[PDB]
């Protein structure tokens, strides 16, 4: 399990998870707050 | 079907191909052929045991039966195509 | 050596012939554990005695009362006077209390051998209890235990096993033909080639359920026969 | 001369130990990165099976398993 | 030596039979690490206790619903309670989250630092929050009867009973969810329907579990 | 001994295994560089398992038709083996105590218990005789050969006490099983070809062998 | 949906096969070097059996369903493929030769099967694609030809051909030695095999593009 977690801690896996989280957050924000142009 | 032209041709083709390989006239599992179509000894990996005096194994029966069936099918379909 | 259950078979190591009626028969190895073997011996003795009582009761009831079906004798409307149409709740209460007391005493005797022999009310009234499942004393007032107890125990266990098989035979005969053992025997004697298991099987004469006074009790046959 | 099924039993142990060690297949990449070039090299020699080892049997086994992975992706 | 989940297979090295309900069941090696295993033990204990409470409540409410007592089903009890009584749903959510947050945060920081909640910073209580073992918080508050500080063998037996009952309750809660999602009725209604005709009223005849049936 | 034998198969087929007639033109029992499932132990075990299952299958596929022809069983029963509920498009029987899926789930649990315990005795010899199984572990110890466990239940009457008698009975078992496997293959081929039961095919062939065979059943 | 589930199952089987063949049962080098056996299996088994199986599906499913579709029958009213495969009455009504069963195939009366095995050519005027009877007959001929081609190389018996002997026997006065050493090159270098396979594979893909636009094989494709 330690080796598997270390593999999950590698740069491509971490980048994939982080970008999926960031993209999901932005998509959900644009979904609940459609068409945001100004503050 | 028994005694018809198709049955007689197929039986004759199978018997002819089986009799040729057994009497040293066609390639077998024991005798191969060179580039000049001359019979030469082979080096079969299986080495199928057979009580037959000429070394005729079941593999020879299957090969000759398939070749004879192909020849008989071709002859029957060819005669049916030319009106004979 | 003793005769085994089959010619050429080898008896297990734990079956050395100590218990009565030992034929070295244990295809499932359930007697490998000594504690489990003792408990199973007590269970076999209980089943044997209860089955002998049931077989004798069914036969005597069919002889004395041939117009009463033993399968439906448990219904309150089929009870004899003055117990006919009696409340089954009080009857179940009586049996539950008495049977619970005697079975708890027997169970405690199994857990701790020779610890409940004395009467809890009148001190001094004890049973000898030489072996588990054989209390004696008040249970044997005729004094038939002062002799060859081994052959008598063998006869008891063999008769009990035969009675177990016979009682299950009675149950399946009643579930497939709708009559008692003597009635089934007479019916088979009338036409052996017409009345047998070849044609009586596949039919379940027991109804789906029965309404005992106020509540309904579901019923079923041992095999999926035609209702 | 004899056509038969020749198979070795349990040659590689299934483990996640090498999953945490990038560039293990290459002797030069197993040391670790010092420059960014290494990262690109890690992907430029991943399927270069004949470059990792000179054993034809190991290369053939890797190719055969890679073919199964490709068929799984296609499926 | 001890019975395992799948007979014949040796148990894993990280499961030596010391924990309660140890049957060597870890094919994915999720609890291979010691700290992760400790965290998972506390998670399983919390899950089992919550599932036990949920199963007991569901069974009691279903019993009251089957007899003429007016009880609602478990899948409608929340709506019935919020509408029958003037209870605001977000307010109840916030109150529950406040109380659960306090209790769970104290339990969490006690897991990170064992015995740290026994300093007396919470109203002066010291021995009531010291904690006996991981996932087993003994004391006068959580164990007023003192069944964990007497007859060690009985305590181990009760630990085994607790973990097994918790696992069974978790399976029961999953069964409640699946039965409501498939049949659409209460759990006791499904039990009564099955007792009425077990050969034709089961998951093989509901038309949802087996689509090819 | 049989047709198709060769010197290549005779190298590893010395006659130790039951039913060893030197018939292996495909060389599936070569111990050199063998692994996975193509190895002597698994292949011999699979052959005896198929033999026993096919023996039960052949007897069970021909028993209802034969018993129905003699009048021993009623007319509601006595249906073709492929119309008993196995393949619903080919026919099904609605006289069971439950639907076939309920019975199938019962079979799933039952077969998983039996087959998985059998597999564990094959993987770990004697492992089924230690863990508690309601006292049944005393008869699941097996022996050295997974194909022949024996014990108080699997060898109920202690048949084949002598080594020669055991070898003789093992040869009889493997031969009967191979015959049953060929019979099951014939049952399936006759079911697809004629669309009738095997006993009906045998009766029709015995009535007129020239006009009832695979040649006349083509069209 | 059922095909998608089957594809997922096949994908799981492929991944399991790769893991099993790399970590549990790995083939030896001599197993990979059996080019004669591999070619025999790929020609006969893979290609020939795949063409035969697809011909069977076309004869039993594609031809009747598409015939009813082109006749104007609604897809819901068209019988299911298993219904077509279970009784001979529906197939006999759609194709009279099915009334004789597989008897004309064994009695060398193949001309009877001319209702579903034709040489129409051109295109279907209703759908614009190739006649499915022609495609079914095409796959039948392809299956027979590939099955015949799969019995050319020597594997474990005397019959068959040795590619090394064939390559060594081809030598003219303008090329010196000839194909000597080519058998060893193609049985020991994966890159040479990849080069040959990639070249023929790309050429075949281009040929596929040309033949597919010129002779549209699918209905409503042109
Ligand atoms: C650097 C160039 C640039 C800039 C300045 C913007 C700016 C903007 N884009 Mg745009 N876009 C760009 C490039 C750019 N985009 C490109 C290259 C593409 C092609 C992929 C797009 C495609 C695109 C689409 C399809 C859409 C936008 C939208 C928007 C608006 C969304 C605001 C928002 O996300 O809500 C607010 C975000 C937050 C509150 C996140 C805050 C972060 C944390 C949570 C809080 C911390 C703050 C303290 C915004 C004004 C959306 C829109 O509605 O247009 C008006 C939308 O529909 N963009
Ligand atoms: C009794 C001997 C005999 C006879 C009389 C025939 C007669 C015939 N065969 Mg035939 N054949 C025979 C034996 C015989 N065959 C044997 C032993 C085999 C091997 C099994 C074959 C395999 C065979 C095949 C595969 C085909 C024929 C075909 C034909 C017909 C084609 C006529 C033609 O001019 O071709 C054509 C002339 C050309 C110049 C075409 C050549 C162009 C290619 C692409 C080069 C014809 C009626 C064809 C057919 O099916 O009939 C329509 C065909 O496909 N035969
Ligand atoms: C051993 C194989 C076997 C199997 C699997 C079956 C299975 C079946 N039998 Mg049957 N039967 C068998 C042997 C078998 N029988 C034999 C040897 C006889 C002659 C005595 C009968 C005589 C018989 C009759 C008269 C009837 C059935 C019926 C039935 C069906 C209803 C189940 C039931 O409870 O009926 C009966 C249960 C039994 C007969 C117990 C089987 C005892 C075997 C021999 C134990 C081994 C069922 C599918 C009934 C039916 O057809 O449904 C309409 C029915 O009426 N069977
Ligand atoms: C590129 C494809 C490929 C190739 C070349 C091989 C080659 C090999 N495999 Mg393998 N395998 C494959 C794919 C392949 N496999 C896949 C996809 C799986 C997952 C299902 C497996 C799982 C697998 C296992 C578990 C094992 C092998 C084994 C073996 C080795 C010997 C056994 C054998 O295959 O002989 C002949 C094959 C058999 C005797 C069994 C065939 C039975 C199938 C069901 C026949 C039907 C398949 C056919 C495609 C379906 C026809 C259509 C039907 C509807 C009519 C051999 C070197 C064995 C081994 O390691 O030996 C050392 C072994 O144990 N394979
Ligand atoms: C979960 C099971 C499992 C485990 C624990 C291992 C473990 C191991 N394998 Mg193995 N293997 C497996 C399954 C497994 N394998 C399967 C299913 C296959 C068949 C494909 C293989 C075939 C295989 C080969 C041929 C080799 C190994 C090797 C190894 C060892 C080191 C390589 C490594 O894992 O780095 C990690 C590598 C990766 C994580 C790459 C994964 C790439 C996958 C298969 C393709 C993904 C496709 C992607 C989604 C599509 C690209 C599009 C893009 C936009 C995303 C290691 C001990 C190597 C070795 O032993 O070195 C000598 C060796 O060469 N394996
Ligand atoms: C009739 C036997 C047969 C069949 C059908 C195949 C089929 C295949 N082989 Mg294989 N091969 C065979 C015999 C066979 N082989 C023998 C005897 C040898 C040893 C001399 C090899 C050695 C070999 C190698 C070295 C390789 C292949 C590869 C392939 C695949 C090529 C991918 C493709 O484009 O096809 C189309 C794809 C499909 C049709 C997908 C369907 C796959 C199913 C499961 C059919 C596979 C059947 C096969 C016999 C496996 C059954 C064995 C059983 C134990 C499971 C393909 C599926 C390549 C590969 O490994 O791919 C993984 C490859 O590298 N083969
Ligand atoms: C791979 C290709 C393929 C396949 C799978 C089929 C399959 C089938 N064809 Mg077909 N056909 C094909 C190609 C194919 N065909 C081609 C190329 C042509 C053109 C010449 C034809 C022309 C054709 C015609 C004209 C007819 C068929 C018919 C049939 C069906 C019955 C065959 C028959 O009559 O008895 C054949 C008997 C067997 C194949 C033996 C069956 C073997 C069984 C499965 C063994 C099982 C044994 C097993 C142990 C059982 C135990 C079960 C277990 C659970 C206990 C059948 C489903 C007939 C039909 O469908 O009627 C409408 C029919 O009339 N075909
Ligand atoms: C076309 C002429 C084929 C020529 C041909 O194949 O002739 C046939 C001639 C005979 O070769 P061999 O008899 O030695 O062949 C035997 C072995 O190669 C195996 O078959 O081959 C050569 O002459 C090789 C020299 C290359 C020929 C150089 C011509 C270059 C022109 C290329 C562009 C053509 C346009
Ligand atoms: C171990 C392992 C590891 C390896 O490696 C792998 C694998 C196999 C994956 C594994 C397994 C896993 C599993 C089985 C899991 C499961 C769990 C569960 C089921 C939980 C539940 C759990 C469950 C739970 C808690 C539950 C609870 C419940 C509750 C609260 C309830 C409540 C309620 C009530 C009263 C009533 C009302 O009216 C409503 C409500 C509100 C609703
Ligand atoms: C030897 C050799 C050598 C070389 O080298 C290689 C080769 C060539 C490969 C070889 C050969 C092989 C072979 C021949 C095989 C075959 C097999 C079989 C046939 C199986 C079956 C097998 C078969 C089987 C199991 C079967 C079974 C059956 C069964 C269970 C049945 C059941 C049933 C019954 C009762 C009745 C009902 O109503 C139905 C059912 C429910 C359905
Ligand atoms: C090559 C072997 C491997 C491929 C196996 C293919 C078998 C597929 C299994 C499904 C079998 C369907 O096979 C089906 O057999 C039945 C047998 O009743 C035939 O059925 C037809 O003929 C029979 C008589 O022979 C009639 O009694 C029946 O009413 C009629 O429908 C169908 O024409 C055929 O389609
Ligand atoms: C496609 C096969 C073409 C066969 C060409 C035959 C050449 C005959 C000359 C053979 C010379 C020899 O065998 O010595």
């Amino acid at each position: 399990m330690k080796d598997f977690t270390t593999y999950l801690s590698t740069a491509p896996v971490i980048a994939t998870i982080w970008f999926t989280f960031t993209a999901g957050l932005l998509i959900e924000i644009n979904r609940y707050f459609p068409d945001p142009l100004v503050f | 079907f028994i005694g018809s032209s198709t049955n007689l041709i197929m039986v004759a083709s199978t018997t002819a191909t089986l009799a040729a390989a057994r009497f040293g006239l066609a390639p077998t599992v024991k005798k191969n052929t060179t580039a000049g179509l001359k019979l030469v000894d082979s080096k079969n990996s299986a080495g199928v045991i057979s009580n037959d005096p000429a070394g005729f194994t079941i593999v020879d029966v299957l090969a000759m039966g398939a070749a004879g069936h192909g020849l008989g099918v071709g002859i029957v379909l060819g005669l049916k195509g030319i009106g004979a | 050596d003793r005769k085994l259950w089959a010619p050429g078979v080898v008896a297990p190591e734990y079956l050395k012939g100590d218990l009565a009626g030992d034929y070295g028969w244990d295809p499932l190895g359930l007697g490998a554990d000594p504690t489990a073997l003792k408990w199973y011996r007590q269970s076999e003795l209980q089943h044997a005695r209860w089955a002998m009582l049931g077989v004798a009761g069914v036969l005597v009831q069919e002889i004395v009362k041939p117009d009463v079906y033993f399968y439906e004798a448990g219904l309150p409307q089929n009870l004899p006077e003055p117990f006919t149409n009696i409340n089954m709740g009080g009857l179940l209460a009586w049996e539950f209390i008495l049977m619970h007391w005697v079975e708890v005493r027997r169970w405690q005797d199994y857990k701790n051998f020779g610890s409940v022999n004395e009467d809890p009310i009148f001190k001094g009234n004890k049973v000898p209890n030489p072996e588990m499942g054989y209390p004696g004393g008040i249970f044997d007032p005729f004094g038939f235990s002062k002799g060859n107890l081994k052959e008598l125990q063998t006869k008891e266990i063999k008769n009990g096993r035969l009675a177990m098989i016979a009682y299950m035979a009675f149950i399946l005969q009643a579930q497939a033909t709708g009559k008692g053992p003597l009635a089934a025997l007479s019916a088979h004697l009338s036409n052996p080639f017409g009345n047998n298991i070849l044609k009586n099987i596949g039919t379940c004469t027991v109804p789906h359920s029965v309404d005992v006074q106020g509540l309904t009790i579901p019923l079923t046959c041992l095999w999926p026969g035609s209702q | 001369k004899k056509v038969k099924i020749a198979v070795d039993r349990n040659p590689v142990e299934t483990s996640f130990e090498k999953w945490a060690k990038p560039g293990h297949f290459s002797r030069t990449l197993s040391k670790g990165p010092n420059t960014t070039t290494w990262i690109w090299n890690l992907h430029a020699d991943a399927h270069d099976f004949d470059s990792h080892t000179s054993d034809l049997e190991e290369i053939s086994r890797k190719v055969f398993s890679a073919h199964f992975g490709q068929l799984g992706i296609i499926f | 030596v001890r019975p395992v989940w799948f007979p014949g297979n040796p148990p894993p090295a990280h499961l030596d039979g010391s924990l309660a309900g140890d049957y060597g069941f870890d094919p994915l090696f999720l609890g291979q690490e010691p700290q992760t295993l400790k965290w998972y033990v506390q998670a399983e204990l919390v899950h089992g206790r919550f599932a036990m409470l949920g199963a007991a409540g569901i069974i009691l409410t279903s019993i009251g619903a089957k007899v003429g007592l007016g009880f609602p089903e478990w899948y409608d009890a929340g709506k019935v309670v919020v509408e029958k009584n003037n209870i605001d749903f977000p307010t109840l959510m916030v109150i529950q989250f406040y109380l659960m947050g306090w209790a769970e945060t104290k339990r969490w920081y006690d897991f990170k630092n064992p015995g740290s909640q026994a300093d007396g910073s919470f109203l002066g209580f010291t021995e009531e929050f010291k904690g006996l073992e991981n996932g087993y918080p003994g004391g006068r508050f959580f164990d007023p009867m003192g069944l964990s500080r007497g007859d060690a063998a009985k305590y181990q037996e009760y630990k085994q009973k607790e973990v097994k009952n918790g696992r069974l309750a978790m399976i029961a809660c999953l069964g409640f969810a699946a039965q409501y999602a498939a049949t659409g009725k209460g759990p006791l209604d499904n039990l009564a329907d099955h007792l009425a005709d077990p050969n034709h009223v089961n998951f093989a005849t509901n038309g949802v579990s087996i689509p090819i049936a | 001994l049989y047709v198709g034998a060769s010197q290549s198969s005779l190298a590893y087929l010395d006659g130790s295994l039951p039913g060893d007639f030197g018939f292996d033109p495909l060389g599936l029992l070569d111990p050199v560089n063998s692994g996975g499932f193509i190895e002597p132990k698994w292949l011999q075990y699979s052959e005896v398992i198929h033999a026993r299952w096919a023996m039960l299958g052949a007897a069970g596929c021909i028993a209802p038709e034969v018993l129905g022809a003699a009048g021993l069983i009623p007319d509601a029963t006595n249906i073709k083996w492929f119309e008993s509920g196995v393949i619903p498009p080919a026919g099904s029987y609605n006289g069971y105590w439950a639907d076939p899926y309920t019975i199938f789930f019962v079979e799933i649990v039952a077969m998983q218990f039996a087959e998985l315990r059998r597999l564990q005795d094959f993987r770990y010899p004697g492992s089924m005789g230690q863990q508690y199984f309601l006292g049944l572990e005393a008869i699941f110890k097996g022996s050295g050969d997974a194909a022949y466990p024996g014990g108080p239940f699997f060898n109920l009457f202690n048949l084949g006490k002598t080594e020669a008698a055991m070898k003789e009975l093992k040869l009889k078992e493997i031969k009967n099983g191979r015959l049953a496997m060929l019979a099951m293959l014939g049952y399936g081929a006759q079911a697809v070809m004629t669309g009738k039961g095997p006993f009906q095919n045998l009766v029709e062939h015995l009535a007129d062998p020239v006009n009832n065979n695979i040649l006349t059943n083509f069209g | 949906y059922t095909t998608a589930i089957g594809g997922l199952v096949m994908a799981a089987a492929m991944f399991f096969a790769g893991w099993f063949h790399y970590h549990k049962a790995a083939p030896k080098l001599e197993w990979f070097q059996n080019v004669e056996s591999m070619l025999n299996h790929h020609l006969g088994g893979l290609l020939g059996l795949g063409s035969l199986a697809w011909a069977g599906h076309q004869i039993h499913v594609s031809l009747p369903v598409n015939k009813l579709l082109d006749a104007g029958v609604d897809p819901k009213e068209i019988p299911l493929p298993h219904d077509l495969l279970l009784n001979r009455a529906i197939m006999a009504d759609l194709y009279p030769s099915f009334a004789k069963g597989i008897a004309p195939f064994f009695t060398l009366n193949w001309s009877e099967y001319s209702d579903f095995l034709t040489f129409k050519g051109g295109l279907n005027p209703v759908t614009g694609g190739l006649w499915l009877s022609d495609t079914a007959h095409h796959h039948v001929a392809i299956a027979v030809l590939f099955l015949v081609a799969g019995h050319m190389y020597r594997t474990n018996w005397g019959i068959g051909h040795s590619m090394k002997e064939i390559l060594e026997a081809h030598r003219g006065p303008f090329t010196g030695e000839g194909h000597v050493g080519l058998y060893e090159i193609l049985t020991t270098s994966w890159h040479a095999q990849l080069a040959i396979n990639l070249a023929l594979f790309g050429s075949l893909s281009i040929i596929v593009a040309h033949h597919m636009y010129a002779m549209p094989p699918y209905p409503y494709l042109a």
